[PDB]
């Protein structure tokens, strides 16, 4: 389907009718390479995010790693 | 992008060339006193190893295998076994040994002022100032065929 | 990369630029024949479009 | 009137004149460079 | 735990040789001499007294007295 | 360790120790990770590792030049370097420094000296080392001969060479009758004596007296030597960032008793180790 | 898009991948090709004083048995003996080193054994 | 199956194995009929095995 | 039975997965062709002008997509739980590939005539539950370290160290092969650990 | 591979300029597509495996070290591998505008989808330029390297799919 | 063979078209080639791109040769490994360069 996302946003509207709808199915095209790359990049931050709580929770009272891995500043 | 932009990047690829040139002789010319004062470094150090290396064999083929005294044995500190040791430290931490590595030096520096003159020029310049007092030290090197008594070695692992 | 000579900075005074410089690569005469080779193009595209024109 | 003052290069060690005993004839038929 | 009581050993006397150093390091060359002409005494006494140890399960249980 | 004699330095002994120690049924760490090969492995933490077998030879290559292979730090460093190292370039490496390729002052690696000068230094080199080798051999025999005269000395020369480690070694030898009450019995006599000289103040302070020269002067030129030590180590701190090279730290690891790494663990402090020249053994 | 951002990130992540010889010395100028080896001082002593550049888990604590740090377990046992702990601070002796003290002892041995 | 270490003349082994010739780290555990599997591979239904597969703490 | 490692677990598992989710989708298809040609056989539903569906188009583009998304996932973290373990080891092994046979820390291996091709005169041996270095490499040409059944395969490139991390928790021999052409003797180049 | 260079560039050529009048470009039938796609793939990759072949060629003859212990072999695997899976494709693709044409003509009937079957077929091709290591997950390729090639693989296998529906 | 391979391709196109121009030489003198001559065109095409590449090459070897040093004369001024720190016979420390 793929409607026409710049009609409803009021985009290049000084262009013909086919000059706009190449325009805004580049757009379309925009959106649709931008989703997996934000699934996988959350995924990494999450995983980064939770490799920083495990360090800080084990290496708490290390004496070693008490203060990189249990203040997380070196993670 | 217009013409006159393509003019621009010309102009730029031009000014580019001219700094890769001047540069490029400014380095080599700048570089002629720092190399030889290396090779001058590094054949007085080649001449005071055979030196040094000379007189410790002559010393050691003086001890008669059939009896070693203490002397001997605390000369040339027969105790720790020869890959166990550097040689060279031998000439920086026993007396006898250092007082012979100092001869050395001063007679491979007498003679070396010999041989190659000019030393004592590039001596000036980097007692006074460190070796980075030497980028363009003006002197007796700024000719092409200024021949430094080298015989085209101890620039190179090949002959130049 | 694994070398056969040292290129550690305050053992000698020319080993740091050691392996970062491949001195022989005759550089003044190659900047030369770079400028036989823009005298070419240019001289070249100049007379093409003149005679487009 | 100035000279070239550029380190030269190390190519070949002395412990490594024989490049590790391998085979080197070239096409021409002795073992030198084409030049 | 072998090896976690030859490490305890080697740290005491590294610990001792170092509270040594500080000594030549700050104090007078004197009274550093004599510190490590003291320390070298007791040590000495014990590597002899090692060398003792090993001589006791054949040793007469008399003269072993004599030193333990 | 109960009837470990670390005096000795039997090559046969050492590996009989060796082998009842470093076993694996108690010597083996269980879910432990030591901090050195963490680090070792984090800065080269890809599969392939070409990078790291040549930075620590390079290592030891300076620790060994400046000190020499008997150095502790420098055992140290071969340790590691023949650890993480391939045996191929280990060979070339060796078989390269055998020919003194590596020495720091007639090397090709660290000098610009052309082939054929280096081939003479070399070769001169070597065979300074044979003839000195040949002398020590002999003084090491002689030393062998005249050590197992003492009393004390030939009870330890017993115990070098018995068949297996012991528990209690004297004991065992006794009980076998291959040393003598007699001969223990007089080693324990002249340990005895000594020891009760260095209780008593007269003996020792004739000993203190007699040393206090060379004490006083090692003391005075080390107070001496330490600032100038700090002064030159700023002076190459200063060069540590001077350039897109690296400025080496030797020596690159020492041997810690405070923090023991793999390598204090694995070999005793350095007590078990393979007996080869790299290790500066004969 | 996947394959321009894996070459732009390898580029500028990567340790042993440097643009140094390979851009104008112009440029060169902005490239620390040895970064890797300067890193925690060049110390290898301590992880997490070195970069891991990896995507994820870069320091994710391993599975099975998690374990524990040697000098963790140096610092238990030493405290179950009654020594002091682990120092995790304390530096070398640099000046009067293991072979002088033992040299000390050496001398002194051979004063007493031959005025016994 | 079981690897046949006594009938090798002169081969190294560890100081710290057992060396029963009946021992656990003798046998073969793959590349070999057995009907007795040790192995869990890619090509095992524990199905047909009816999941008497070792707990997760243990192995 | 037990597993001989946590990894080869691992790797078991994502296969499972993905078997199930090919076998779900080869059966959905097979039903679909199933009832497509039965039709067709009997000269039944035809249809000329049904040659587009906008909907089942875009429909059936997305749906492998997010099917797809969590295979990769899934797969991402299989590799770095294999090359987590890295760091944590206490034993270094090194490993040469010569030309039909084997190096372990300066000792041989080559075939045996006691087995057929399977077993070997000098096995590798490694403890089992601790963390293991496997330094690998080779002398004259390509040969592959392969283990697969401990989840190891990686190739022994001359000039070229790889680096991986062994454990073992099954106690036992592992049979495993050169897995990469070197020559006449290939099919004869045999790899057995031993984990005690 | 001079042979399909020539070739591949000869029928680009003819399919861009000699087509009657009236047919665009995107209405030429499904196996010219096709064949236009395996001939961009052919152009792209054949110099890279040229240049794998003359290293082999240069290592035997003049007694080079590109491809010994110290060199780098697995140069050679990634430039002949660079090459290996645009061949994979060009060998699969005619085959799909082959079955196109002839279901065609003998099912009585037009192409369901024909511009998604052009599409698709045009992604596979662009996309196999992506994914040439996939052959090399042994060698000792970076963890991240290895991650990618694998997500690369799977985008791959994507349009695939659609053109099997 | 890297260094020597990528110039002995340039010459290679260099002489192709040296070649092309030579015959282009001869049909201008002949006055066959007209203003829009594909002749012309194919030559002007090819010049200007073995002038690019040789372009390009120039740029990589003044990367791969120059260094910012080499420009600025970076030297050091300790040489760290051989200087050892020794107590002269006076008995005051000093410092020498082995
Ligand atoms: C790298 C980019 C290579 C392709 C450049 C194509 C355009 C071009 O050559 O422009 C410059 C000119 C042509 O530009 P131009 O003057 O025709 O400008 C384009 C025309 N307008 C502005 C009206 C749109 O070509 C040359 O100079 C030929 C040599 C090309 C390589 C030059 C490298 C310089 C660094
Ligand atoms: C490097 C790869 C080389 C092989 C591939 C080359 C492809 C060139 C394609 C050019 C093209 O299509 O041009 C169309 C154009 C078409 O021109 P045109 O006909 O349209 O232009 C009008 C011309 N008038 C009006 C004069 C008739 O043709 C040319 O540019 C001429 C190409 C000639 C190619 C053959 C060369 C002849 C001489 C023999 C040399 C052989 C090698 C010798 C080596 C010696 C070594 C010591
Ligand atoms: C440059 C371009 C090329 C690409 C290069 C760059 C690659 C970047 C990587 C992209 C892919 C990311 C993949 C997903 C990341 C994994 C997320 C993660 O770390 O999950 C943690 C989870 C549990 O962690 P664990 O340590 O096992 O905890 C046990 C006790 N707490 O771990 C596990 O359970 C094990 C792993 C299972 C599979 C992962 C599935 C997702 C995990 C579920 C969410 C976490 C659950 C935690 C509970 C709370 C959640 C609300
Ligand atoms: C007409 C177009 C070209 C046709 C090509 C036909 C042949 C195809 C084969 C391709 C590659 C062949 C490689 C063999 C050439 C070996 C060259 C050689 O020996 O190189 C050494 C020389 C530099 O010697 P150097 O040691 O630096 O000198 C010391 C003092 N100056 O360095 C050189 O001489 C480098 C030369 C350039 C590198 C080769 C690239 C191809 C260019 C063709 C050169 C001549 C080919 C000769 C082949 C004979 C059989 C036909
Ligand atoms: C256009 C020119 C692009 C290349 C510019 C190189 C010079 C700038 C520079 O040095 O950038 C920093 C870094 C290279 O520095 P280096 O220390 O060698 O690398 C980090 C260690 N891996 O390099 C980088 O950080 C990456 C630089 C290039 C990234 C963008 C490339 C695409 C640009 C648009 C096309
Ligand atoms: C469209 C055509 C270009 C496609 C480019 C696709 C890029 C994919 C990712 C490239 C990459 O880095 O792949 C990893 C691979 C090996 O990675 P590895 O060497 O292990 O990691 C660095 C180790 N220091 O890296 C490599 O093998 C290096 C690849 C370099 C890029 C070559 C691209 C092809 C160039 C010629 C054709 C261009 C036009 C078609
Ligand atoms: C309809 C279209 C569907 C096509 C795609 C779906 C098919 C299946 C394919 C799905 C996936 C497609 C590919 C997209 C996934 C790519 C994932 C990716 O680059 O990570 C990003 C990376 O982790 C994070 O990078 P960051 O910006 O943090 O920088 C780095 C920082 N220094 C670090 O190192 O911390
Ligand atoms: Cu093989
Ligand atoms: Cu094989
Ligand atoms: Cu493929
Ligand atoms: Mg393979």
């Amino acid at each position: 389907v793929f409607p026409s996302i710049t009609k409803p946003l009021g985009l290049f509207k000084n262009l013909p009718r086919q000059h706009r709808a190449a325009r805004d199915a580049s757009i379309w095209l925009a959106i649709l390479t931008a989703g997996p790359f934000g699934i996988f990049i959350a995924f990494k931050y999450y995983a980064d995010w939770y490799d920083k709580k495990l360090l800080m929770e084990y290496y708490k009272d290390s004496i070693v790693y008490g203060e990189t891995y249990g203040k997380g500043k070196y993670v | 992008p217009s013409s006159m932009a393509w003019t621009i990047g010309w102009g730029f690829y031009a000014a580019w060339i001219m700094k890769e040139t001047w540069n490029l002789r400014s380095s080599s010319v700048g570089w002629t006193p720092i190399t030889l004062m290396e090779a001058y470094k590094t054949k007085e150090r080649y001449l005071r190893s055979k030196a040094m290396m000379e007189r410790y064999n002559s010393e050691l083929e003086a001890v008669d295998d059939s009896n070693i005294t203490e002397e001997d044995a605390k000369k040339f500190e027969l105790e720790k076994a020869t890959p166990s040791i550097s040689i060279w430290e031998q000439f920086r931490s026993n007396p006898y040994w250092k007082e012979v590595e100092e001869e050395i030096s001063t007679d491979v520096r007498k003679t070396m002022l010999e041989k190659h003159p000019d030393y004592a020029l590039l001596l000036e310049a980097v007692k006074k100032s460190g070796y980075s007092k030497l980028w363009h030290l003006p002197g007796p090197w700024m000719n092409e065929h200024y021949n430094d008594g080298l015989h085209g070695r101890f620039l190179g692992w090949t002959p130049k | 990369n694994n070398l056969p000579y040292n290129n550690n900075i305050a053992v000698n005074l020319l080993d740091h630029l050691n392996h970062n410089n491949n001195t022989d690569i005759c550089l003044y005469i190659i900047l030369h024949n770079l400028l036989l080779l823009l005298y070419v193009t240019l001289i070249l595209q100049l007379v093409h479009r003149y005679v487009q024109l | 009137g100035m000279p070239n003052g550029l380190p030269p290069v190390l190519l070949n060690p002395f412990v490594n004149r024989n490049y590790r005993g391998q085979k080197r004839d070239m096409p021409w038929g002795t073992d030198c460079a084409f030049l | 735990p072998v090896w976690v009581d030859y490490w305890l050993k080697l740290r005491d006397e590294k610990r001792i040789q170092g509270a040594l150093e500080r000594s030549i390091l700050e104090e007078e060359p004197e009274k550093a001499a004599e510190k490590i002409l003291e320390w070298a005494r007791t040590s000495a006494q014990n590597k002899i007294l090692e060398d003792l140890k090993l001589l006791k399960p054949a040793l007469s249980p008399a003269t072993i007295a004599q030193f333990e | 360790m109960e009837g470990f004699v670390d005096k000795i330095d039997d090559n046969k002994y050492l590996g009989k120790w060796e082998t009842i120690l470093t076993d694996g049924r108690t010597h083996l760490p269980k879910h432990i990770t030591f901090h050195d090969a963490a680090a070792i492995s984090a800065r080269w933490n890809q599969q392939y590792v070409n990078d790291s077998g040549p930075v620590y030879y390079r290592h030891w290559l300076a620790c060994q030049q400046t000190y020499g292979a008997g150095n502790e730090d420098c055992r140290k460093l071969r340790w590691w370097a023949q650890q993480i190292t391939h045996p191929l370039h280990l060979a070339e490496w060796d078989d390269w420094w055998k020919d003194e390729h590596y020495d720091l002052q007639i090397g090709q690696h660290w000098n610009r000296i052309c082939g054929e000068e280096f081939e003479e230094a070399s070769n001169l080199l070597k065979d300074l080392k044979e003839k000195r080798e040949g002398l020590a051999a002999k003084f090491r025999d002689l030393l062998k001969t005249k050590t197992a005269e003492d009393p004390m000395g030939k009870i330890l020369h017993e115990v070098a060479q018995l068949e297996e480690p012991s528990k209690t070694p004297v004991a065992d030898l006794v009980e076998a009758g291959t040393l003598s009450k007699e001969a223990v019995e007089a080693a324990a006599a002249l340990k005895i004596k000594e020891l009760k000289a260095l209780r008593d103040d007269a003996t020792w302070a004739e000993v203190k007296g007699s040393l206090l020269n060379g004490v006083t002067t090692t003391c005075s030129t080390l107070k001496k030597t330490s600032k100038v030590v700090a002064e030159l180590k700023a002076q190459a701190e200063l060069e540590r960032n001077k350039t897109s090279a690296v400025k080496l730290d030797i020596p690159h690891m020492r041997v810690n008793y405070e923090k023991p790494g793999l390598y204090e663990y694995d070999t005793w402090f350095g007590k078990f180790l393979p007996r080869t020249p790299q290790f500066g053994f004969a | 898009c996947l394959g321009t951002f894996h070459i732009i990130r390898c580029l500028v992540v990567n340790p042993e991948l440097s643009l140094a010889k390979v851009i104008p010395e112009i440029l060169q100028p902005f490239t620390n090709p040895n970064a890797q080896l300067k890193a925690a001082d060049g110390k290898d002593d301590d992880d997490s004083q070195v970069p891991k550049q990896w995507g994820m888990w870069g320091r994710h604590p391993n599975y099975g048995v998690l374990h524990v740090p040697f000098l963790d377990a140096l610092n238990k046992e030493a405290l179950a003996r009654g020594k002091d702990g682990v120092n995790m601070g304390a530096e070398y002796n640099l000046v009067f080193t293991k072979s002088m003290a033992d040299q000390v002892v050496d001398l002194i041995l051979d004063d007493v054994q031959k005025r016994v | 199956p079981r690897f046949p270490f006594q009938e090798i003349p002169e081969i190294y082994l560890p100081s710290d194995i057992d060396r029963d010739p009946n021992a656990d780290c003798w046998r073969i555990l793959n590349q070999v009929p057995r009907k007795e599997k040790l192995l869990v591979e890619i090509t095992d239904p524990l199905r047909n095995f009816d999941f008497k597969v070792a707990k997760i703490k243990e192995n | 039975m037990r597993y001989g490692n946590r990894e080869i677990e691992s790797i078991i598992l994502f296969f499972d997965q993905t078997i199930i989710l090919y076998t779900s989708i080869i059966n959905a298809l097979i039903v679909g062709i199933i009832i497509i040609i039965r039709k067709w056989y009997n000269r039944k539903g035809i249809c000329n002008q049904y040659i587009y569906h906008i909907k089942i188009e875009v429909i059936w583009t997305i749906l492998p997509i997010i099917f797809l998304i969590v295979i990769v996932l899934h797969s991402v973290t299989v590799i770095y739980n294999l090359e987590i373990n890295k760091g944590t080891n206490n034993k270094y092994i090194n490993v040469i590939g010569n030309q039909w046979y084997w190096i372990y820390n300066n000792i041989e291996s080559r075939i045996s005539s006691l087995g057929r091709i399977i077993l070997v005169d000098q096995p590798l041996f490694i403890k089992a539950n601790n963390n293991t270095h496997l330094i690998i490499s080779s002398l004259d040409v390509i040969h592959s370290f392969a283990l697969p059944t401990l989840g190891i395969k990686v190739d022994a490139i001359p000039g070229r160290i790889n680096n991986i991390s062994i454990n073992g928790l099954t106690q036992g021999l592992y049979v495993g092969y050169c897995s990469e052409l070197c020559g006449s003797g290939h099919a004869f180049m045999p790899i057995n650990l031993i984990v005690y | 591979g001079i042979s399909s260079t020539i070739g591949s560039v000869n029928y680009i050529t003819t399919n861009k300029y000699n087509r009657h009048v009236g047919l665009t470009f995107m209405n030429i039938n499904i196996y010219n597509f096709s064949i236009i796609v395996t001939s961009i793939l052919l152009i792209g990759s054949l110099p890279i495996l040229g240049v794998a072949i003359t290293g082999l060629l240069l290592d035997r003859n003049i007694n080079s070290t590109i491809y010994d212990v110290i060199g780098d072999p697995v140069l050679y695997q990634h430039l002949f591998w660079f090459f290996g899976h645009p061949e994979v494709y060009v060998i699969i693709l005619p085959v799909f505008g082959l079955t196109s044409l002839i279901l065609t003509s003998i099912i009585h009937k037009d192409i369901f989808g024909r511009e998604g079957m052009m599409y698709c077929i045009i992604s596979i091709g662009v996309v196999g330029y992506f994914v040439w290591a996939h052959h090399m997950f042994t060698v000792g390729l970076d963890i991240d390297s290895r991650s990618y090639f694998s997500i690369a693989t799977s985008i791959i296998s994507i349009p695939t799919s659609v053109k099997m529906f | 063979l890297g260094f020597y391979m990528l110039l002995g391709l340039h010459g290679s196109h260099v002489i192709f078209g040296t070649i092309m121009l030579a015959l282009l030489t001869l049909w201008g003198a002949q006055g066959s080639v007209g203003p829009q001559s594909h002749a012309l065109r194919f030559t002007s095409l090819y010049v200007h791109l073995v002038d690019l590449v040789f372009i390009i090459l120039v740029l990589a070897i003044y990367s791969a040769n120059a260094s910012p040093e080499l420009y600025g004369g970076i030297v050091p001024n300790i040489l760290e490994a051989r200087t050892f720190v020794s107590v002269d016979a006076a008995g005051n420390p000093q410092i020498k360069e082995f």
